[PDB]
């Protein structure tokens, strides 16, 4: 039963994969778009990005701790593991919020030219993606504390594994194509 | 039909493309005719009623069939595909036609609802009308001042898209002296139907320049980005118009509003 | 186990270290800064589905695989296809 | 009641549009009063409104894409009306600002929510039963994609109730569809319905793509299922590979109009260009999605009605795989005008060519399946005779419009409107008409009248023909595509010709309701006794006509290609099991209706600018689907007694009849 | 059977009376003359190998003609390539 | 035993196949070779071309009609329709002897230019594997009048089948390239 | 060798050659090193001596080390054929090379076991020795009196066949006066070690003109086909000679020789 449900979500993360290729290919032809506006050196700061990268990182393998705590049959060191992993990913979303409202109020948001555009469009998918990724985490969590380790619980467990790591290679990609690759 | 825009062209460009479409159409309909033919053959000769009809039940599968089946689309698509990479390679819009006579450029500043032209060399404007003498390559840079749209003379050969910010080319000659209709075939809105023009091949020089003198004695002059956008005011089934004097760098302008 | 994650985590740490370093300081031609951290970009993408990605049943070890291979050459098409598109349309699109 | 929505949102001047909105709405008071009547709210709540059931989302798909078929013919004959009377000099009935909103509905409905729900719907109904399994991978997902499929069709029907629908074509192309040049609300309409569709499709698509693969009967290996499965599985890979792409260019576009972006606009850096292309990306993968489920049927029917095995089941299932891979690197062909380099157009032209190799392949084995077979002229046989006739010159004119010499004039000319209606009459409707015919028995019990069959083929092929051959000729001339007002009279001969086509088709539409009505009113004299009606080779037919929610009582062995045909030749066909087991079976769920509910709020409130309302709508969508993602009393067990009963009735039900 | 033998006989007499009258009388402009004639014999080769070859035993089905198919990819190869390579190496020598 | 005899002959043609394309594409290369020597439209007649093509079809034939009464369990009538192949066949080569004898006396030979070469080269070889297949015809016959028909000379037959069929095959893609597609 | 001809090029083709060599030598590594690493760390560690060392006789498949097996390697030759289409389209040596200054062009006719040089603008004729100014493209048209060789000056840059009647263009320029060594490096027969020239980067333009001027002063003179044949005669290890009167056109006589 939890095979077909994890091959489903597989398939959905291939589609997703194909979503995210998209955008990829949008912000690609987009990226010399901006006119009289900022570039791509003038604005991305790498310190914070490594800061971002950093910490999802820590987020992912900490999920991975709760996965094996999970595989270990004990319920407090995934309930913990997962309280880390959402706080780290709680704190990559207020990072990414707080760079987004500093270039809104800087008069440099998605309106200005279609490089910004696209960078908001690409970064604020992830962060969508991402913070859906933590609303499943809070759902999961508040389940499992009333519900315990079960086969449909497990199954989420495994499918949300998927989900993070699918968004943690996302995630590379960005970082590799959008930032690091534009401050060069 | 016989007396068709298409099958019947007065243009060379028409010509070339008429030809492909004949030669492509005939190749085509080598395999097509059979399946047809086969389709009622086999529906007629093997039906429930008749009795003398061979019954197969068991024959599922044949290698000699399967090999014919195979062989004839794959040889037939190698063969117009051969001609396809010809045609196109050598039909490209953005391509300078072999030709004695030096070619006429036309620039084609397409406005919401209704076609503008501008003459650099002659340095005159027109409304819905272009002129040009025949048997002479004509040069046509087509951009929009506003949504897509696509420049097209049925008769003289291949369409264009007209996008703004964006300078796109396209080179036709006239074979025969006559007026030929010109539409757009990109929808941009309401007044779409409304975009109509008349291509007026004259039959020698002296009818161009007639017609370039008379459009220089139009008491209306395009000198300023102002007088451009009062004409490009959104209006619907324009009337033909000229103008006789024409800023030197009115395209390039219209091309830089968007900033590209 | 807990040795792969470990051990995944490393390279991760090493493969995103390498190329923001080199980048800060332009260590390197532009071409070299470009080529590498592609590079260890991909390896690192595949450092993470390696170690970090695991799959339960492993039942379908043949299938999903092929699932992962076949979603890569349509990005492979559609990517590619896109950027060479528009390269050649505004190619053709400048004043000259 | 806030933001755009006010008094002057409805069209109380127009005439035509109001007469529209009284017959839709006396319609549907006159079905709920027959509804509450009769007493049947409850029946259709507990039965087929909250139906996990895979037969009954297929008949209410079927259901959808026939009631939607009505309002885009109408369309149609309103548009043909419009032209017929434009080109003998007359100023017409409707205005060019009514014209391209009838233009663009009539072609998003009848591309989104008439050819995708009725081809869906007929994969829900037999791809389960075919392939030996009890249900689809998922249910509540496909009761879920059915809702967002039915919300998405609501959106549109209300979009003529209030304000206005998108003049910009059926693809919205940007720099018209964009802010600046299109203020109206039609446009936010064409997006949130398309949006919500493409999400249900996507996830039709995830859930038939594992059901296939994963819940296959045991001793069916992947090269023993029908090729109908294969097809479908095919679709469900394009499915999955290409709604993506419309998601995010439908995205980006809503950016753009919502918050002010320059994506597409023509001014600031923003590159219009690349919206045709995404959407072309998705949009010819979505054809094949349309056509590859079909030329199924077809091979079942082929099957079926020639009395003889198919021919080259190989050859087919790697002709349509062929066909899956190809359908991913040709969309460029739909912008060979744009003006793209000699190397991309004449590349993407000869790997357009390519394709059509396969579909010729799939075409000859068809040809050879009737080649030494008992042919009946049934309905459904008659279908696939048209189909093949049709879709063969269909396939001519499409491989001649595929060269950039031919495309450089016959494009956007009604040429290419004569292709793609001739390919998708060809195809889609006929393989649909086909299938409902051909699959009536497993859907209700009893067979349709075959006398008002043959009639509406007849009418609809003639009428076809009458309505489509002179728009080639049309295309010829030079006439284009989205012509409302002051026609050239030159083209007056022609449209009027298509006129007459176009009430031809009208009549066998008319055939069409006449033979339901009748084989509705004469059921109890054309019922399904044995469920073999015409002797089909697949599992599906194994079972009782009208089949149990419960596929089959006990999961078939296979060990042949042609399940159902190889154990009626071996002689065990209706054998009493020794004994029969509990079977673990999913709960009917009422949440789906709600999110389509909340879904449809959400959509409106986004449309009409209605901030709080579109955050209370989403909100009700995510509390909803957390609330249901806590109750685990989801799938319950039928007994043996219920089992034994329905199989025992069936078995005296064979036994009688034999 | 004698059938089929006849069958391909005749088609064979048809696709190569046909070619010969149309190449000694010049009834077409030469590129028609030189596609359809190419055609005929790739058909008239297909004509000979469908009715007069036969393969006793018929056991291999799948194989010989595998063979055969293998056979001419090979030939597409070393041909096309050979006649692309010297055209390419006959262009760059000539005195310009 | 004789399956694999069958199988062996085939793959030897498929070589043979591999050999006739080698000389097909130097002729092609070397086409316009001569220089101020005979052309393609200066020497080929095509109604001797005509007559050989239609003598070689009907050596097809003839050998077809001999496998069918093979088929049949006849001897007479195998060794009838094999003495009139063999009649045919004698014919072709004598034609091709001809010409040959022909171009070399009038000056044309192959050490005249790269395109007579290359023509002698392709005919000549088509000339050799058909004599070949006369000889192979003469053993087979001699053999079958003192031996009759065994489960060896079955085989023999079949191998000699595809031998000439695959002849008759090359010598039509022989007429349509050289022949024919040079005196157009 | 540090000190080699190709690690320490003095002409500019020699130096994208090298930097293309070293960026390939490093692509590869990667990959090669690992594999060799490997090769002799599991030769040693997983020996049947080896007590402690982890026995597994029944692990025969991994999707994770088959997927890593094939993905470097593919990855490696994508960026490595990306740069070779960039280096073959950007080191054609029939490619003029962009620099201000006008080519000198230099033809090469390779005779039997000797090399001939023929400068048309300066009219003048050498055997075995070239000269050109330093900083200054030189344009070869390379052909084979006889047998097939190789034109090549490994410091330079890349060399090119001589083929009987066809000529062959190369370009080379050098960025540091002196010396450098010439070789044939396609084996024409028993003298086939006897080819080697010498090709003297002057520093300036004027020293140029004084090796012109040196070899206009030879009393020898190449006016007709018989004095060429009469040089072309089969000799070994041919010394340095000059020619002051040259034909015209010789090299077109020489390619026309063999009617080509
Ligand atoms: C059912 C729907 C459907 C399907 C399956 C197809 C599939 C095909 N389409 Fe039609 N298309 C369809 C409906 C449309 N197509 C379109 C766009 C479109 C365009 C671009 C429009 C333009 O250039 O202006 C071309 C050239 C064609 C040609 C074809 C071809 C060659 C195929 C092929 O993939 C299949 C063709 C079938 C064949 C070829 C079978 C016949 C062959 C036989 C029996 C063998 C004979 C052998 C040979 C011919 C070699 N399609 C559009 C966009 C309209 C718009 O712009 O809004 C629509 C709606
Ligand atoms: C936008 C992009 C699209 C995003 C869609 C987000 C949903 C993704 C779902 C992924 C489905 C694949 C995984 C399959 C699986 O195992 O799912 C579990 C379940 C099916 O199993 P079931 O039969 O329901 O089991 C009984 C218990 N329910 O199926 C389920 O997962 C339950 C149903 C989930 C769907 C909820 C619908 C939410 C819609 C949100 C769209 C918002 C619209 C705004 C505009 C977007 C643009
Ligand atoms: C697919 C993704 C598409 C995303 C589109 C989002 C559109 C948001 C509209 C914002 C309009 C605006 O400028 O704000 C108006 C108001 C002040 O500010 C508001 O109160 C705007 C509130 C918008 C809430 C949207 C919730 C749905 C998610
Ligand atoms: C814009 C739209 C934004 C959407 C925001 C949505 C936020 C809320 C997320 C949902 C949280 C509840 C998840 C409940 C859960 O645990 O589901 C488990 C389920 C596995 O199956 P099962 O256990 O049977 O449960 C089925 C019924 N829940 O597994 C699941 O069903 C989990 C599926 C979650 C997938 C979320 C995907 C979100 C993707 C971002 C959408 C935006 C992208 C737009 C792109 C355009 C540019
Ligand atoms: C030049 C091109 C090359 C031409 C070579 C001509 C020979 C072609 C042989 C084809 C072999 C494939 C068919 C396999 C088969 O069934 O052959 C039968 C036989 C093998 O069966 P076996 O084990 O011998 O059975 C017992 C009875 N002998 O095997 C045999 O066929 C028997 C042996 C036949 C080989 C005879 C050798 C003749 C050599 C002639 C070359 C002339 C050289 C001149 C220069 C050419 C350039
Ligand atoms: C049943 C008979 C049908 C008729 C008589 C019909 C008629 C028409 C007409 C007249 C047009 C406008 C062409 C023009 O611009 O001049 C049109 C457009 C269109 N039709 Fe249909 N149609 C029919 C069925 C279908 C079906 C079944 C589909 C889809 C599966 C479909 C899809 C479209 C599309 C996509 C357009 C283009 C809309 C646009 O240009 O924006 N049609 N139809
Ligand atoms: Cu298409």
């Amino acid at each position: 039963a939890g095979g077909t449900k994890i091959f489903g979500f597989w398939i959905y993360l291939m589609s997703d994969c194909i979503l995210f290729s998209i955008l990829f290919a949008t912000y690609a032809v987009l990226v010399n778009g901006t006119a009289g506006g900022p570039t791509g050196k003038d604005i991305f700061e790498l310190p914070f990005v490594l800061v971002e990268t950093f910490l999802l990182l820590f987020s992912s393998i900490t999920y991975g701790m709760a996965a094996i705590a999970m595989y270990k049959n004990n319920k407090s060191q995934v309930i913990s593991w997962l309280a880390l992993t959402w706080l780290f990913g709680a704190g990559f979303i207020g990072m990414e919020i707080y760079e987004f409202h500093h270039l809104i109020v800087n008069g440099m948001g998605p309106d200005r030219s279609g490089f910004l555009s696209a960078f908001f469009a690409l970064v604020g998918t992830h962060g969508l993606h991402v913070t859906s990724g933590l609303i499943w985490m809070a759902v999961l969590m508040v389940q499992i504390a009333r519900r315990g380790l079960t086969s449909t619980n497990r199954t989420r467990i495994m499918c949300l594994s998927l989900f993070w790591h699918f968004l943690d290679v996302v995630w590379i990609c960005v970082f590799t194509v959008v930032y690091l690759m534009g401050a060069m | 039909g016989c007396n068709s825009a298409l099958l019947d062209p007065k243009g060379q460009i028409g010509l070339e493309q008429r030809s492909l479409i004949l030669t492509a159409f005939g190749l085509m309909l080598i395999v097509v005719i059979p399946a047809i033919l086969m389709a009622v053959g086999f529906a007629w000769k093997y039906r429930a009623s008749n009795k003398d009809a061979k019954y197969s039940p068991n024959w599922s599968h044949s290698n000699k069939v399967e090999a014919v089946v195979w062989t004839v689309p794959i040889l037939i698509i190698i063969f117009l595909a051969v001609l396809t990479w010809k045609t196109t390679h050598a039909l490209e819009p953005s391509k300078p036609l072999a030709h004695d006579e030096k070619p006429i450029t036309i620039e084609v500043v397409s406005m919401d609802w209704k076609w503008f032209f501008i003459y650099p060399e002659q340095g005159i404007a027109t409304v819905n009308e272009i002129a040009f003498p025949a048997n002479t390559p004509v040069y046509f840079k087509v951009t929009s001042n506003s949504v897509m749209n696509s420049f097209f003379i049925p008769r003289l050969g291949s369409q264009i898209y007209a996008m703004a910010g964006m300078q796109t080319r396209l080179h036709l000659i006239a074979n025969e002296p006559g007026t030929y209709d010109g539409i757009s075939a990109s929808y941009s809105g309401p007044g779409f139907s409304g975009m109509k023009f008349k291509a007026i091949a004259t039959p020698d020089r002296a009818a161009f320049d007639q017609w370039v003198a008379k459009a220089k004695q139009s008491p209306n002059t395009m000198s300023d980005m102002a007088a451009f956008e009062k004409l490009a005011a959104p209006s619907e089934y324009n009337q033909v118009e000229y103008f006789s004097n024409v800023k030197p760098d009115l395209f390039a302008d219209v091309i830089n509003k968007f900033m590209a | 186990s807990v040795k792969t994650y470990m051990t995944g985590f490393i390279l991760s740490i090493i493969l995103t270290v390498i190329p923001f370093w080199m980048v800060m300081t332009g260590a390197a031609s532009p071409a070299v800064i470009l080529g590498t951290i592609l590079a260890m970009a991909v390896v690192q993408v595949l450092v993470h589905l390696v170690c970090f990605l695991h799959m339960n049943t492993k039942s379908d070890e043949g299938w999903n695989m092929t699932a992962f291979v076949f979603t890569v050459l349509i990005i492979a098409i559609l990517v590619v296809g896109s950027i060479w598109i528009m390269w050649n349309l505004n190619y053709n699109m400048m004043m000259h | 009641m806030f933001g755009k929505l006010s008094l002057d949102a409805v069209p109380f001047h127009e005439p035509i549009v109001m007469v529209t909105i009284a017959g839709i709405i006396l319609g549907g008071l006159a079905l709920v009063g027959l509804i509450t009547y009769f007493g049947k709210w409850t029946y259709l709540w507990k039965e087929w409104l909250t139906s996990v059931d895979h037969k009954r989302l297929g008949i209410m798909y079927i259901i959808v894409a026939i009631v939607m078929l009505l309002r885009g013919f109408a369309d149609a004959i309103m548009m043909r009306s419009q032209q017929a009377l434009a080109s003998a000099g007359e100023a017409g009935f409707l205005p060019p600002h009514h014209y391209d909103q009838i233009f663009t509905a009539h072609g998003v409905i009848m591309i989104f929510f008439v050819a995708m729900p009725f081809v869906i719907g007929l994969m829900n109904l037999v791809v389960p039963l075919q392939i030996g399994a009890r249900d689809v991978a998922f249910p509540f997902l496909n009761n879920l994609s059915f809702w967002f499929t039915v919300v998405g069709v609501i959106l549109v029907n209300v979009s003529l109730g209030v304000g206005e629908f998108a003049q910009t074509g059926w693809l919205a192309y940007p720099p018209l569809s964009g802010i600046e040049y299109s203020p109206g609300v039609g446009v936010d309409y064409w997006i949130w319905s398309l949006q919500l569709s493409g999400i249900g499709t996507t996830l039709t698509g995830i859930n038939f793509f594992v059901t296939i693969l994963k819940m296959r009967a045991p001793g069916m290996t992947m090269f023993k299922m029908p090729v109908f499965t294969w097809a479908s599985l095919c679709a469900n890979v394009l499915i999955i590979a290409s709604f993506p792409i419309l998601t995010v260019t439908v995205a980006l576009l809503t950016l753009d109009r919502y918050l002010g972006t320059h994506f597409f606009t023509n001014d600031m850096g923003g590159n219009m260009m690349m919206y045709i292309n995404l959407i072309w990306a998705w949009g010819h993968p979505e054809v094949y999605i349309l056509i590859l489920p079909v030329f199924g049927v077809f091979s079942e029917i082929a099957a079926t009605f020639s009395r003889k095995r198919l021919f080259g089941y190989t050859s087919l299932v790697w002709a349509t795989v062929c066909i899956t891979v190809l359908s991913f690197i040709v969309w460029l062909h739909h912008f060979f005008t744009m003006g793209a380099g000699a190397n991309v157009n004449a590349f993407f032209g000869i790997t357009t060519m390519i394709i059509a190799i396969p579909t010729g392949v799939k075409i000859f084995n068809w040809l050879f399946t009737m080649y030494q077979g008992r042919i009946v002229f049934h309905s459904a046989m008659l279908w696939t005779i048209g189909f093949i006739v049709t879709f063969s010159v269909g396939g001519m004119t499409g491989v001649l419009l595929a060269v950039p010499g031919a495309d450089f004039v016959l494009h956007n000319s009604l040429f290419l409107i004569a292709h793609f209606h001739n390919v998708i009459i060809g195809g889609v409707v006929f393989g649909c008409f086909a299938g409902m015919t051909y699959w009536w028995p497993k859907a209700f019990g009893f067979k349709l009248n075959e006398t008002w069959g043959k009639r509406a083929f007849w009418f609809w092929i003639i009428g076809f023909f009458v309505a489509f051959m002179p728009l080639y000729a049309l295309g010829f001339m030079g006439m284009t595509r989205r012509l409302s007002q002051q026609i050239d009279p030159q083209f007056h001969t022609m449209l009027m010709i298509a006129a007459s086509g176009a009430v031809l088709i009208a009549l066998g539409i008319l055939c069409l309701v006449i033979q339901m009505y009748v084989s509705i009113r004469d059921r109890d004299q054309n019922r399904d006794l044995t469920g073999d009606p015409w002797g089909g080779r697949t599992l599906e037919w194994a079972t009782s006509s009208p089949p149990p929610f419960y596929n089959f009582a006990v999961v078939p062995h296979v060990h042949e290609r042609d399940a159902f045909w190889e154990m009626k030749e071996k002689g065990e066909a209706y054998k009493k099991p020794d004994h029969y087991e509990e079977i673990h079976m999913p709960k009917n769920s009422g949440a789906g209706i709600v999110i389509a509910a909340f879904s449809t709020i959400f959509g409106f409130a986004m449309i009409w600018h209605i901030w709080w309302l579109a955050i209370v709508g989403f909100a009700g969508m995510i509390i909803t689907w957390i609330v249901k993602s806590f109750d685990e009393d989801v799938d319950y067990y039928v007994p043996v007694a219920e089992i034994e009963k329905l199989e025992n009735q069936h078995f005296d039900e064979i036994t009688k009849a034999g």
